[PDB]
């Protein structure tokens, strides 16, 4: 938990292990107050949102492909909290 | 289409969840309030009034009506700015080129010298008469 | 392990398509956190502040 959270600050900022302290406290607080998901778990809602977004930009070809790739992510059977990851990518577009 | 995505959330809850009378009421209620607003625009058209330009007028008055409750103000706002996109086409074809092309009549100003062009009171744009004679 | 590679590949490609600004190492980290049941909302919020 802690180590991963720290490594993230370290990596994106491109600064070393004890140089991330101030951000490290901000993330721990933001994470600490809203640690767990507050919204229902439902993969389907996110896939539809990601597909409306492509529709919205008329990048429909990238949308069609995105469905193939999402199906591929599911079929491999490796992840379990697929929704969260996809929601995190979508939020970051 | 955005409505229908809400109903499968309910199929997912029948997958994993349990019966609740209130999981229906308290999920449905943000969207049944959108439905009744959207049904009142639609029952005013079902009565056989209005034809095209004054639909837009009634719908504009209604966007001005809904001011107070800011949630469904946005819902009547999305109708009135996506609805007014074909109207503001022929607006711009008329104020910038002076050529009036309609498949039926969508825009009030009707063909048929100093050149006489009649207008109807069947159809009137969203903002009233002082801008319409200009 | 094989499966995991292929999975990281899909994830990297999805990332590229959605033009998010995530690379492989940041994304692996993001995935490991999400899998631990982390709130993605809160997490996105941190990530945007970290990119600023």
């Amino acid at each position: 938990p802690n180590v991963l959270l720290q490594n993230l600050c370290c990596r994106i900022l491109g600064k070393g292990e004890a140089d991330v302290a101030q951000q490290f406290q901000y993330a721990v607080r933001v994470i600490g107050s809203n640690f767990a998901p507050t919204v229902e778990r439902d993969e389907f809602l996110v896939t539809e949102k990601i597909k409306k977004e492509f529709v919205r930009q008329r990048r429909e070809a990238d949308g069609a492909l995105f469905s193939e790739l999402h199906r591929k992510l599911q079929s491999q059977g490796v992840l379990k909290n697929r929704w969260s990851i996809l929601y995190l990518l979508l939020s970051l577009s | 289409k955005e409505y229908m995505i809400l109903i499968s959330q309910l199929e997912h809850l029948q997958r994993q969840g349990l019966l609740s009378l209130q999981k229906l009421w308290f999920y449905i209620q943000p969207t049944l309030r959108t439905m009744e607003v959207l049904a009142s625009i639609a029952t005013s058209l079902n009565k056989g009034e209005c034809f095209g330009g004054a639909t837009l007028s009634l719908l504009h008055d209604r966007t001005f009506g809904y001011t107070g409750d800011s949630q469904a103000q946005e819902l009547c706002l999305y109708l009135t700015k996506a609805a007014s996109a074909p109207y503001f086409d022929i607006l711009e074809r008329w104020i910038y080129r002076g050529i009036i092309n309609d498949p039926y009549s969508e825009f009030m100003v009707e063909e048929h010298w100093d050149q006489r062009y009649t207008i109807v009171q069947q159809q009137i744009p969203s903002f009233l008469q002082k801008v319409a004679d200009k | 392990m094989s499966a995991v590679r292929e999975t990281m590949d899909v994830l990297l490609e999805i990332s590229r398509l959605l033009n998010t600004g995530l690379d492989m190492e940041t994304l692996s980290i993001c995935v490991r956190l999400c899998e631990q049941g982390i709130n993605p909302e809160a997490l996105s919020s941190v990530i945007k502040e970290l990119r600023r």
